[PDB]
């Protein structure tokens, strides 16, 4: 335990690692961390070089207030341990192995401090936050997205039908469902053909633009690039990956054809939750997000704050803060157990998703203030008039509360209110509300 | 049931689904951008209203996103009212103008606001 | 919950899975499983096609024996949800959104049953278990691979140096750290290059074909094709991919380049006890083994049996039946809930590796058989007299134990009478065994 | 000393060169001379060859008036030292290495005779300036273009508005600073992108045909050939270069590009500074000029001539004479020490920058007449009214001038009253007069 | 402060940003030509005043650069006055077109001057 | 001179430079150094963005023991300046006009510290010592 070093100085060019440890029954804690970083990082062939030089070592130790058997160790590993601009060998190398470790019962990564030094070898963002607002003119106001629902069995021409719909009635994008890449029911060209057919249209009406996240997830990366390759012939603004199902090394090589043609890259993170959910075990969905930013995204689906306690709320905002902000400082009650300095790599958009509903508007605006985008499924597609109104209704909702905010009213307060005023002069938010007027009114 | 109308229902972002701001809602904006530090600044068009693909098409690539600015950013004014005044100078200079407010948040170097002050008849 | 339909008759080209699911105190099972199905696969726009067709659907539940809070919940998709050839679909598909069901405490996937109909959409291994055997000319043995130390910090010529010396000694591979891609300390081609300088050298040697796993593993699908193109270039036989951390999406380009150009496929399974080791929650390494061979590789890290209780044995070996064979009855006793029929798509060799001494070499050779690799790391390079003497150590060890058993010997019963003969006529066998025979005798 | 052959008659092909000389303490001219020559073109193998065909020769000294120790030594060197159609290559022969000889306190090379047989090796300026009037359609004037500033820092989207501002006001061409390329706060592509919007958009506004010079540095030559490649996808008509930063082999691969795409390319002489101001040690600005003709571009920011002596604005007309004309006869009045006949390779428009202010228009038309382009950045972008009265208001100040010219006044005798009988009329002109017009007024 | 009007300023390259040349200022212009040894030429345009690309779109084309020839380019003419009639000339016969004068100088076989002569009503 | 900030605590993302200055006559140092950093970095268009953000300055002045008119005057220029794997771009941001400026008698580039978050942004050698043994 010759990596356990309490006098260690981290360096500004250390990558350091917070793992929240649950150690087996009898080993000590600084047994415990001193192990996460001996297999983390680290015979004659020993002689030939210098164990200290590569060797990750856990500086610190702190017991988890509440809880019985965990730690939070803090793990520093050196920038040469790492291939330059490659997220899949920052995870290969500090996730790879120790989470099989016989000696934990569990453990989990909460959070790394990714050094400027290594922040620098990554292009980071296709455009981030301010390219993508200039590029699609939209400012002052969360953006809104609408899901296309049933999530498979639809046909292309369907598809196109319900995108130009949802589309013409005020909101900014439409999104394939994370599942549909290319299928016997709608093949991926198809689909491309007519959402190109059904935005254009949409755009064209409104005088707003408007983009179809189109998926361009695929079984190699060579069928990912060809679909990226057709919707760049085709002129339009975002495509979209499933970064953790296609993987990094896959998202990487989009995010650059996207920032080489560019492309906005929406990222849906299917799959998290197998990683993310269990508090002992994994990897903190903050760490998955942190990595998003590095292989590059415009956008990320982030979840929703919608009947989450505070405390909850307070994670998902220092997430979000870490997605979109270029300093993050350290702050345990987010938890943000490293300040991160990102020097000057774009931000990332979150995209707030699931079960949002008109009066949720206020709120959602309020948390998440106009730097993110806000989707909705069976608030569009299930408006009592169709996916138009339905789309109306949102966008009049979200305006209602922006002005409302802008004239300083307070949105946790009034938010009710501003709804229930703007029903009045919107037939199609009214329309929306009626179940909900019910209940509160 | 209602049917959104797939004519003259054209759109001008931040704002443009609620009904048009009265001079005192327009003020309240005014002052919003104020109160943040925003600098404002007036923007008008008389030709193209909406976007277009002239040039160009390919991603990102749009007509039609930039309209003629009006005079200069409003460097520390104080009053919401001055920034009302030029629009009103604007629509009489140009009554067949769209005019929009703009906000400058020069710390991040972004718009970060952007709101439809005037429409020309029929709009 | 018309979700759960236990009067449902499962199709031959149904994927099915069998779900461990722990549900929240309250809802019921059948509730259970009626909700991993419905947002594991599925307004007006749902009337525009048939739901009935896309669904996913619960056909079966199962109490767990012993535990509270536990079912398996059986599940079948249609055929049509998925894209051919895409494990990155799906795995989407399946696993994309409902580990994070708020209803469910924990979920864990333990099996699919991937239908003919869907398997031969798969290139699967690039070679297989037979073609390597062949190209190879090794017959009637494990394989022998070594495993070079340390993980980080080695130069380039030092690491063909212990790469040759481990070769030249009796062992059939030698493979590069899963966390070495190209770094500061080593960039890939210098490695690639020294590395088949001693893998040549060696075999002239020795006049036995040798391999040296090199990592292709990179941060986008260019750079890992560009690295298999210089081993390609090079004639060399097997590169390597961290198929977890680089991702389906980019394994799967890999192997189809393998299999364009004759290259051997070696897959190190890093992270994966970030996903598989929790038992309610997760996907169980089988899923993720039989997801491997789907993709392709021509070997798999599987783990090591050593010091494992049966009943974990009985689950490896299921995996590995999984892997190598053509068809495996469904048998719960070793984890395998439904038949597998894999219709010739070839088989992987198992890679068992972590801490594997001579002494270990009965027992290995008696559970695995002849279609595996054993890899060693400490007993190699950690033996007394340097890398060859540790290889002849290894590679003596197992020939003993397969002429023993050819012999009619009984491994289990006289592993340490074998080794211990073995010993008396290699010395360098005779080295590796000196802590162990004060132990033991 | 056999390298100082005062009955040498120079040959048509050869290079002669004019290096002013500053010898050491105690060493003669004809020795210094014979050294400048010596090692800036030349054992057995010096007898499998002859000497004397390859050797510079110091055919001629001459002592300079006024100054002490200080001559001009006049170098012939062989056609055949010469790699074809590289300026590479011509500067690696003559300023190699003398500048470093012991015995020299200091030398500066003054200029170079380039022979028609080398000068017809080399293509020259991708259009030169006959060429760019009949592409842009720009006849009888001086061309305006406008500097936006600030130098760094500036969004791609705000990069634009002032583009649009400043060129829909009357000036001809906007420039990148020849810092911007690809950065944090601005990616090259953006960039492009914007501007090539706002430049279309100041086009149709006006009628008359405007140019952005988008910057194409790079750090590699892959690189900013991918610049210039979506210049050239957007329609646009000149890209620019920093050739002193880039280097001349990457100013030949742009400028070729140029010629076989239809760009103009608009040259930056960034770092020249750092070696043609000193007058006993460098490389004079007329022979980096020759050097960029030939190398290719066809505009170049050769200085401003506000605010200098006469001695001065005379060498640089000798400079602007070299840079534009075909055949330039020797006056050493002007700094042109030999007679440099370009055999119909185009010529340069020379770029005037650096202070200009409308008051400054009489003198700038009246000095370069119609064939140069004059630069403002504080005169535009510094007006009281912004960048487009800015704009008109130089606009009408050329014009005015040109008027005038035209109708027989002296632009000399005249200039301020032709500049304020025009504020007579603009407004535009009159705002950006008046500090003047009280000083001198 | 004021506003550059981004409507209604259409140009026409050199002098075109002054106020409109006088017969004498015309004539002055014409004279210039002469003095230097360039050859007037007129040239008029009825339909395309400006420059537009339908055509083609690659770098440095552009469709309406070339105008109509009036007549020939006026080799040796020596009166000034000559020039101007034709322009007359010109508006009689197209009133509705652009005249533009230009002049070459064949010794360096450019055109080293062009300015607009005559535009129709409302340009 | 707003750019010459003797307050300034480098950051370990900056580029600094050590110029050797030889000013003209009259000149202050401080006002020489100031000129350096002011267009060896850097209206309206000032005011969208932070001119403190892109701004070189001149944090440091340092009389040359022995001679007469020369100081060495420290600049430190931010990180977002410059363009990844680009020496190209750091030569021309740092050195591209200043050598050129009226008020200098001379001007003499003498260190540069290339921060690790730069470095980083190439790859530097094909080989170097090491490998090429």
């Amino acid at each position: 335990l010759t990596y356990y070093t309490p006098e260690y100085q981290t360096k500004d060019t250390d990558i350091l690692a917070a793992f929240r440890v649950t150690p087996q029954p009898g080993v000590p804690p600084e047994e415990a961390g001193a192990a996460v970083a001996a297999e983390s990082s680290t015979v004659w062939t020993d002689g030939l070089t210098s164990l200290d030089r590569y060797k990750g070592r856990c500086y610190r130790i702190e017991r988890v207030v509440g809880e019985k058997d965990q730690y939070i160790a803090y793990v520093a590993y050196p920038l040469d341990l790492f291939e330059e601009g490659s997220v899949t060998n920052m995870f290969t190398s500090i996730v790879g192995n120790v989470f099989g470790f016989k000696a934990l019962r569990a453990l989990r990564l909460e959070d790394l401090r990714i050094p400027p030094a290594y922040v620098k070898t990554f292009q980071g963002p296709p455009h981030g936050i301010q390219v993508e607002r200039d590029k699609l003119n939209k400012y002052g106001r969360p953006l809104l997205g609408c899901t296309i629902k049933p999530k498979l069995g639809l046909s292309a021409k369907n598809y196109g039908r319900a995108v130009y719909e949802c589309l013409r009635g005020g909101l900014d994008f439409t999104k394939d469902d994370e599942n549909v890449n290319s299928q016997p029911f709608m093949r991926w060209r198809d689909r491309f053909l007519f959402c190109a057919e059904a935005l254009y249209k949409a755009q064209a009406e409104t005088g707003e633009i408007k983009g179809h996240y189109l998926n361009a997830t695929a079984g190699t990366c060579e069928e990912m690039i060809k679909r990226a390759v057709f919707a760049r012939e085709l002129g339009v603004p975002i495509v979209m990956h499933d970064y953790l199902t296609g993987g990094f090394t896959a998202n990487t090589s989009l995010a650059h054809y996207c920032r080489d043609n560019g492309l906005l890259l929406h990222i849906h993170r299917a799959m998290h939750a197998v990683i993310d959910r269990q508090k002992n075990h994994g990897i903190h969905f903050r760490v998955l997000a942190k990595a998003l930013r590095m292989s590059g995204g415009d956008h990320i689906h982030s979840g929703t704050v919608v009947g989450k306690l505070e405390g909850e709320r307070d994670i998902t905002l220092g997430f979000v803060d870490l997605l979109r902000d270029d300093f993050v400082e350290q702050d345990r009650s987010r938890g943000i157990y490293f300040t991160q300095d990102w020097v000057s790599l774009p931000g990332v958009l979150p995209v707030a998703s699931g079960g949002i509903h008109v009066w949720h508007m206020p709120a959602l605006t309020e948390i998440f203030g106009d730097d993110s985008v806000l989707q909705f499924g069976g608030m569009t597609l299930g408006h009592p008039w169709g996916n138009a109104p339905g789309a109306v209704a949102n966008r009049v909702a979200l305006e209602a509360c922006v002005k409302a905010r802008n004239e300083g009213r307070d949105l946790a307060q009034e938010g009710n209110e501003i709804i229930r005023e703007a029903c009045k002069w919107s037939p199609e938010l009214a329309a929306a509300c009626e179940v909900w007027k019910e209940i509160v009114f | 049931m209602q049917v959104w109308p797939p004519i003259n229902k054209k759109k001008y972002e931040t704002l443009s689904y609620l009904p048009d701001l009265s001079q005192e809602q327009l003020l309240s904006e005014v002052e919003y951008l104020l109160k943040n530090g925003w600098v404002p600044c007036l923007e008008f068009e008389t030709e193209h209203g909406f976007v277009y693909r002239e040039n160009n098409k390919s991603p990102g690539y749009y007509d039609g996103r930039y309209w003629t600015m009006w005079k200069l950013p409003m460097f520390g004014c104080t009053d919401a009212t001055q920034v009302l005044a030029e629009v009103e100078e604007a629509k009489k200079a140009y009554p067949q103008a769209w005019i929009r407010i703009i906000g400058f948040d020069n710390v991040r170097q972004v718009q970060c606001i952007s709101f439809i002050a005037y429409k020309p008849e029929g709009y």
